[PDB]
């Protein structure tokens, strides 16, 4: 003790440096990412930059395929969302041996966050700052979006966004949701809700992306699914002819 | 403040600029509580000149929200509260 | 401290209402004021 | 000033908000009016200072032709009877009669400040220069047509009074430009520079993060110094790969 | 000083602890490796100082295996080098004894950066002063990654790591793109003994000696095997053509 | 000007108007008048409008006394400036 | 090579006073409203459900937890802190008193390991304190009615009704005044609502408003209307539907 | 028929996609003009009003253009008379150049409004 | 139809296209019929969905009783409905009790009928244990007995109530009754004794939050007094207030109260 600048304890503000400075730097990849959810399907849209002309894109990635059916955004620097990636994809496979039954979005939210204020008191371990976006559509309660934060915090929400544009994004969502007065999209086929998700996109960080500067995963039933390059272009195309 | 203090400061500022009939003051009372009225005159004056530049005689209560959001922006972080997470 | 403050309180609605001498209504009134400032925090 | 408003594209989305805030209440009060709203009266400027926002201030004013008076802050404190209240009002009062014109202060955070151990060292000078600040905002002296625009590294000193509207009411960030406001900027530095006439500013562009104008300008001038070395006037797109990447591994 | 220039333990404003910071640096101060992706294989090649003349050549040689088809490469410090290398070796071995297949690129560099990752939220387990380029030829398609102190890694078409890291990457981007990827694995050694040789201009005050090897498919048959002999010295006399600095 | 003050208009109002305009009901009640009042916060928020609203319709003089340029320098102008005003 | 370490992070100071449990006192203060009242008849708990982003949802949010059937916990302090441990308390519940026994635990037992865990984390190092001071309101056929609070040291005391969060003070005070002797549950219910409504402003919503009672179980909370086989919940959450009602009825 | 409706939405695309948010003309305003006053030729009144007004949700190319069309149209309208003098109340009420703000410094808004006026006391 | 929403939604025109006689028949056979999910609240059918939808058409057949002269068939509905509630979840009966008192009072009744619904209700209560909800409906009673001019029996009633808010719960009920037992003396003509129990009134008042409505009747009684002892000048400035708050109210303040505050704005000029 006496210690609190090499160790992590409780502030007598009640304002926990380490949380806080963890809350800060994520943006270390410069991601910004969404997802929502439709009628049926869970659709994330994820922001890539390439910094060389040395790197492939195809191996950049921020979304991980924890089962089959299970999605994971990870919001964060890459070394520490993959650590989180490796363990939560066990835990989901252990899991579905033990119980018979694939990972609920909360209780794996639930889990990797009880671990995390673990490492909070820990004096000899750090906690990740990942922040972690679970994703699936669930036939046992529909499509479900739960956001974990490295706190050890987790709330439901109806679409969600992460990244220093963070409030646009959630201006462009609040905007639409009060209009329709419904917490989801209820466009049948997940094509539609991919295509306004990408235009409230283009309004929040108001720039017109690429095939190589998005990628889409979508969530279906039963099954989960990352969309290629080629798909993407099919997307940005078709809303270029609405006016 | 409490709600019937809170409710002349927004009528006040909104008297000597133009009115809508689609207004609602009820909104404006919800969306800020027990906020001091230097914060209050502060988001109102913002909210009058910026529809003005958005080419609008009438001050709507979309126009105001915005203005709330600009104002009130100020997180860089990724995430908010450590209060209780 | 709080004593002296309800004579000048009391005083205050008197003069108001334009009269000199102070009653026991004035003082109860007075005193209800200051004993809800004791009760914040 | 020194430099226009296409000399430094490539920070759109701050070019077009201060536009709409300075150029334009010169140019149609009438508007303002007939709705009844007052006009706007303050600017602020904050980022790091001579990265674009230092830039910025200098290309309004030589559109509206406005006459930049600067103030040194460190000169509004001289150590006389009354000079230091005198050179704040004596400009403003010049300003008015000359208006339009810009009042930039520099550092309202030397003549601005709010204490933060709560000392009179020389920090009495600090609330004098403040004082007379408020005062002519707070009065009957009119700014409207008069502008005032203070600049501060980070906003950590400004009291609330300050960031009521009639004071402040338009406070610009400095963010890092866009992959197309990098394109855009690229576009204007090597093209003000002399180069081979095949040239691809694209790719510069997907590389370089975490800069800022200052980062994008620098990169320009980087390739350059390796094009007298090579004893030429002309940039390749080639020095400029060198160039990008260089300036890039010096820092984030 | 801010307390995170020796703890591991706590979280940093900077997304990182210094002390990871200084790991970094080290890796800077090693000597020049490079990565070459090809289109039919692979190319690692290394610069070794030679600074006294009672070196051996090819035996303190940097450049290590993992199976038999798997090439790695460092810059840095050479304890931790060794260590990280060791530990790849045995994490392999179980995979190849559990899963009965010869190891995944990817899948290796998973294993690796689970125990990189480890020891920076460690306090007591020290980060590794080494960069490590590795890749190989599998059951996949051929497959270069690099490695960092950080845990970090992606996926590579060229690679590069040490003291002259940058003008390596500048030549090498110029070169992948100017190609589809740097043509075929035998083009490619003479291509990389011109960068070995570039880069000795950020060294020149001690003498080199270009040492490449390879794991090509189409040019050593999914095997590993060092450049050496007649080829090796023809690379070195195509560079002193072209490039007479 | 400003609204939604009411509490600190009241106080103001029963503060500085009242001894001024009768003077005589104080000394006749036998208790001390308010003399100086105290206005802390932000200024400038609409707290200075109702300052300069009484000094107009009481048809007082409104002087107006920065405080702080009487921050001289020497032993010359500035303690005397409080003299005179 | 590492977990060596077990030198506190808790120490004596010299005023003999506990650090991390100063600053803990805190976490408590920064919270939320939540109250309980026991009316003997039954025990009521509320709170606030309140949430961190406006596209954040507080009705899929959930502050009561059930620890057993028949005992449900509520707490003013950190997010974290309370979900590791209700999980930790739900677990040592099932194991030492339904494989051991296989009654449901009586609530003050289970309170002394709730306690129990608490104190553990704050002698040993390498572990913190939990920052939260909890109210467990419980039922148990052979104690009656039950309400005890936990203080973050590990400190229990019962109490017949109590407040915690945001002006802790003067909202226990307002109880003393509005409720005497013993009056009904349902009454109870009607003050708790007024009471919670006094604490908080801004947020009236029975979407953001949670309120249970401990005070029947029924065949509907039994999940089977057989012949009984187990006691089942005593513990019902009252609906949003329910919530708005009431308000109005005030 | 249709060949004039498709003639109409079309030419509309490429005239915005043309012009973009960035000029003012690049846009031909002869194709706006000329578009609009071959749909007043094409169909009847109530059509060709409810086809104005859809067009004007977008950006409506400038508010000055806008105006000037409206304000033709409007003269068409008031010549044929009968019922159709009704259907002006309609077009005027959606309309927002003529009771807000966009560059309201014409006499043409106006104009258009002292129309309604005369409807009205009618 | 057969139908819960038909029927209600028939029912609510057919008072107009034809007569309320026509209409009652619809409104009893909803009661009556139309299964619902879980207890009774009508003995032949089970309702909750159709027994909230119920409450809507008791209130529109409630304001057609008053002018009909069916409001002794009121009297007796109002308690007889309590125990269908009873059956059911608790919290609507709470809604609901207090709800239909409001009902009764709102449109223009006989006092002898509205007296005799208030005793009964509170009764109910007191086979419970609420007295949270009892100490309200007595502020009802004395405020008739007052209007009837019986004032000794609402000073007896009023003394009781007293006495349970300084010791026990309705923190807001106080200054209501302080309001209204002024009302009792001012009449009684007793200038003394309201004058007092309305520095009682603007003490509570402003310890707590009350509705706008009640510190403008508040406003109303300061004018009234400053007439009665003089001073009209003063008077003036309070029935401003108090025309100003109602006002704002809009119609949520009565078209009768609004009338005779300006009057009395008009008439205190007049007077000076």
């Amino acid at each position: 003790a006496g210690y609190d600048r090499h160790i992590t304890i409780f502030s007598p503000e009640g304002r926990l440096y380490q949380v806080e400075y963890a809350f800060k730097a994520t943006n270390q990849t410069n991601i910004n990412s969404l997802a929502v959810r439709g009628k049926d399907c869970t659709v994330v849209i994820s922001q890539k930059k390439v910094p060389d002309k040395l790197l492939d894109p195809t191996t950049v990635s921020y979304i991980f395929c924890i089962s089959r059916t299970i999605g994971m955004v990870v919001n964060g620097p890459i070394p520490d969302a993959r650590n989180a990636a490796l363990r939560a994809k066990a835990e989901a496979a252990e899991f579905r041996y033990k119980y018979g039954y694939d990972m609920p979005c909360d209780v794996l939210a639930k889990r990797m966050a009880n671990l995390s204020q673990i490492y909070t008191q820990r004096a000899y371990m750090r906690p990740l700052g990942v922040i972690l976006t679970f994703v699936s559509v669930d036939e046992e309660l529909g499509p479900s979006i739960y956001k974990t934060d490295p706190a050890g915090y987790y709330v439901g929400y109806k679409a969600t966004a992460t990244g220093p544009k963070q409030q646009e994004i959630t201006t462009n969502l609040e905007n639409h949701f009060k209009k329709s007065k419904i917490d989801h999209i209820n466009e049948e086929s997940w094509e539609k809700v991919v295509e306004f998700a990408i235009t409230h996109m283009i309004d929040a960080l108001g720039t017109e992306f690429s095939k190589n500067d998005l990628e889409v995963g979508v969530a279906t039933k039963d099954k989960f699914f990352t969309l290629s390059a080629e798909n993407i272009e099919e997307r940005l195309v078709a809303i270029a002819e609405q006016d | 403040r409490d709600r019937r203090e809170r409710r002349l400061i927004f009528g006040t500022i909104a008297s000597k600029m133009s009115l809508a009939p689609e207004a609602d003051l009820d909104s404006l009372i919800i969306r800020n509580d027990s906020l001091s009225g230097a914060v209050i005159a502060a988001i109102m004056q913002e909210a009058g000149l910026r529809a003005v530049r958005k080419n609008r005689y009438v001050i709507l209560q979309s126009d105001l929200e915005e203005a709330y959001a600009t104002q009130v922006k100020t997180d860089n972080t990724v995430d908010k509260f450590d209060f209780y997470k | 401290a709080d004593v002296k403050g309800v004579c000048t309180e009391a005083g205050m609605y008197a003069l108001r209402e334009r009269r000199i001498h102070v009653t026991q209504e004035d003082f109860e009134l007075a005193v209800g004021k200051v004993m809800n400032k004791n009760q914040e925090t | 000033g020194e430099i226009t408003f296409d000399g430094i594209g490539g920070l759109t989305e701050q070019i077009r908000e201060l536009r709409e805030v300075i150029e334009l209440p010169l140019k149609n009060p009438e508007i303002f009016q007939r709705v009844g709203i007052k006009p706007p009266k303050g600017v602020l400027l904050y980022g790091p200072p001579g990265t674009g926002k230092t830039l910025l201030a200098k290309a309004v004013a030589a559109t509206i032709g406005a006459n930049f008076i600067f103030s040194p802050a460190s000169g509004i404190v001289d150590k006389y009877i009354g000079e230091s209240a005198r050179i704040i009002r004596e400009m403003f009062a010049y300003a008015k009669e000359h208006e339009p014109c810009i009042i930039f202060m520099d550092e309202v955070d030397a003549i601005g400040g709010r204490r933060f151990s709560e000392g009179t060292s020389a920090d009495r000078e600090i609330q004098r220069t403040l004082m007379e600040l408020l005062t002519q905002m707070d009065g009957f002296d009119n700014l409207g047509q008069t502008k005032i625009i203070m600049a501060t590294n980070r906003p950590d000193t400004l009291d609330p009074a300050l960031l009521r509207p009639g004071r402040l009411d338009r406070k610009v960030e400095i963010p890092l430009p866009n992959e197309a406001g990098r394109l855009e900027i690229f576009k204007i530095h090597t093209a003000k520079v002399k180069k081979t006439g095949e040239f691809d500013f694209e790719a510069a562009v997907k590389m370089s993060d975490g800069f800022n104008g200052a980062d994008i300008r620098n990169c320009a001038t980087e390739a350059g110094f390796f094009a007298i070395r090579d004893d030429r006037d002309h940039i390749n797109p080639d020095d400029l790969m060198k160039a990008v990447r260089k300036v890039a591994e010096v820092k984030k | 000083g801010t307390g995170y220039d020796l703890s591991n333990s706590v979280f940093s404003p900077d997304g990182r602890n210094f002390q990871v910071e200084y790991a970094v640096k080290a890796v800077e101060n090693g000597t020049t490796s490079i990565g070459i992706k090809c289109n039919d294989g692979v190319v690692f090649a290394v610069e070794k100082l030679i600074t006294s003349k009672l070196l051996v050549p090819q035996k303190n040689v940097k450049i290590q295996v993992v199976d038999r088809h798997i090439g790695c490469v460092y810059s840095g410090l050479i304890p931790d080098g060794r260590h990280l290398v060791n530990r790849g070796r045995e994490e392999a071995a179980s995979f190849k004894k559990l899963y009965k297949t010869p190891i995944p690129i990817p899948a290796f560099a998973d294993r690796l950066g689970q125990y990189v990752q480890a020891h920076t939220l460690y306090n007591s387990v020290r980060p590794f002063g080494v960069s490590t380029i590795f890749g190989g030829v599998d059951k996949n398609g051929a497959h270069l990654y690099m490695l960092e102190p950080s845990g970090s890694y992606w996926g590579y078409k060229g690679a590069a790591t040490g003291k002259g890291r940058q003008s390596a990457k500048a030549e090498l981007e110029k070169l992948v793109d100017h190609h589809p990827e740097g043509l075929s694995a035998r083009e490619a050694v003479k291509q990389a003994a011109k960068i070995i040789y570039l880069a000795h201009e950020d060294n020149k005050e001690k003498d080199f000696e270009l040492e490449i090897s390879w794991c090509s498919l189409s040019e050593t048959n999914g095997l590993h095997k060092f450049v050496k002999g007649d080829l090796l010295q023809e690379a070195i006399d195509f560079a002193q053509k072209e490039i007479n600095g | 000007d400003v609204g939604g003050l009411d509490m600190q208009k009241q106080e103001i109002r029963e503060a500085v108007e009242l001894p001024l305009v009768q003077a005589d009901l104080y000394e006749q009640i036998g208790i001390d008048p308010p003399r100086g009042v105290l206005l802390y916060g932000p200024p400038g928020t609409g707290k200075t409008m109702l300052v300069k609203a009484v000094a107009n319709s009481t048809k007082a003089a409104f002087i107006r006394v920065n405080g702080s340029e009487f921050v001289h320098k020497y032993l010359g102008e500035g303690p005397r400036m409080v003299r005179d005003v | 090579m590492t977990d060596r370490y077990s030198f506190s992070l808790t120490t004596f100071s010299p005023s003999g006073k506990l650090g991390q449990i100063d600053y803990a006192l805190t976490a408590v203060k920064q919270g939320v409203t939540s109250l309980g009242i026991k009316a003997t008849n039954g025990v009521v708990i509320a709170t606030e459900k309140k949430s961190s982003s406006p596209l954040a949802m507080s009705e899929t949010l959930s502050k009561v937890s059930l620890l057993t059937p028949d005992i449900g916990a509520v707490y003013s302090g950190m997010g974290p802190d309370y979900r590791v441990l209700v999980d930790k308390s739900r677990k040592v519940a099932h194991t030492s008193y339904k494989r051991i026994y296989g009654e449901y635990p009586p609530t003050k037992l289970l309170v002394s390991e709730v306690a129990k865990i608490m104190q553990e984390a704050t002698q040993s190092g390498g572990v913190r304190p939990f920052g939260v001071s909890l109210l467990i309101a419980g039922h148990d056929e052979f104690n009656g009615f039950s309400l005890y609070q936990v203080d973050p040291s590990g400190s229990y005391f019962p109490w017949k009704a109590t407040a915690i969060g945001k002006g802790s003070v003067a909202a226990k005070t307002f109880l003393e005044k509005r409720w005497n002797d013993e009056l009904e549950l349902e009454d109870a219910i009607h003050i708790a609502l007024l009471t919670l409504k006094e604490s908080v402003e801004g947020e009236f919503n029975g979407d953001t408003i949670e309120l249970a009672i401990i005070g029947d179980e029924n065949p509907d909370l039994l999940g089977y209307t057989g012949i009984p086989t187990d006691k089942g919940p005593r513990f019902r959450k009252l609906t949003s539907q329910e919530i708005n009602d009431r308000l109005e009825a005030l | 028929a249709q060949n004039d409706c498709n003639s109409a939405l079309d030419q509309l695309l490429v005239l915005e996609k043309k012009t973009r948010q960035a000029s003012d003309l690049a846009s031909s305003k002869e194709v706006l003009a000329k578009i609009v006053d071959l749909l007043a030729s094409r169909n009847k009144w109530d059509d060709l009003n409810e086809q104005l007004t859809l067009l004007s949700k977008k950006h409506g190319q400038l508010k000055l253009s806008i105006q000037y069309m409206i304000q033709k149209v409007m003269e068409y309208l008031k010549s044929s008379k009968s019922l159709d003098l009704n259907t002006r109340i309609s077009v005027i009420e959606t309309i927002r150049v003529v009771t807000e703000n966009k560059i309201f410094v014409e006499v043409e808004r106006a104009r258009v409004t002292k129309d309604l006026v005369e409807i009205k006391k009618e | 139809m057969s139908l819960p929403g038909s029927k209600l939604e028939e029912a609510r025109r057919l008072v107009n296209e034809k007569q309320y006689n026509e209409a009652e028949q619809v409104y009893l056979s909803l009661l009556d019929k139309d299964s619902s999910q879980s207890s009774a609240a009508a003995g032949a059918s089970v309702d909750d969905k159709r027994r909230n939808e119920q409450e809507t058409s008791i209130l529109e057949l409630g304001q057609l009783y008053v002018t009909m002269g069916a409001k002794d068939k009121l009297r007796e509905f109002i308690p007889h409905s309590t125990e269908y509630m009873m059956q059911f979840a608790k919290s609507k009966t709470v809604k609901v009790l207090k709800t239909l008192i409001e009902k009764f009072e709102q449109v223009p009744d006989s006092l002898d009928d509205q007296i005799f619904v208030c005793e009964k209700s509170i009764e109910f209560a007191k086979r419970e244990k609420r007295v949270f909800l009892k100490h309200s409906l007595s502020i009802k009673l004395a405020t008739l007995h007052y209007q009837k001019k019986q004032y000794k029996d609402s000073l007896a009633l009023i003394n009781d109530l007293l006495r349970e808010f300084k010791k026990l719960d309705d923190k807001p009920s106080l200054v209501d009754v302080h309001l209204l037992e002024s009302k009792v003396y001012h009449k009684l003509r007793n200038l003394a004794k309201s004058k007092a129990s309305l520095t009682a009134a603007r003490t509570a008042a402003n310890s707590i939050y009350c509705p706008t409505q009640t510190v403008a009747e508040l406003d109303l009684m300061s004018g009234i007094l400053h007439c009665e002892d003089k001073d009209y000048k003063t008077a003036f400035s309070y029935f401003f207030e108090s025309f100003e708050s109602y006002h704002n109210l809009t119609t949520h303040n009565s078209y009768e109260k609004a009338c005779q505050v300006l009057k009395y704005m008009l008439l205190s000029k007049i007077m000076l």
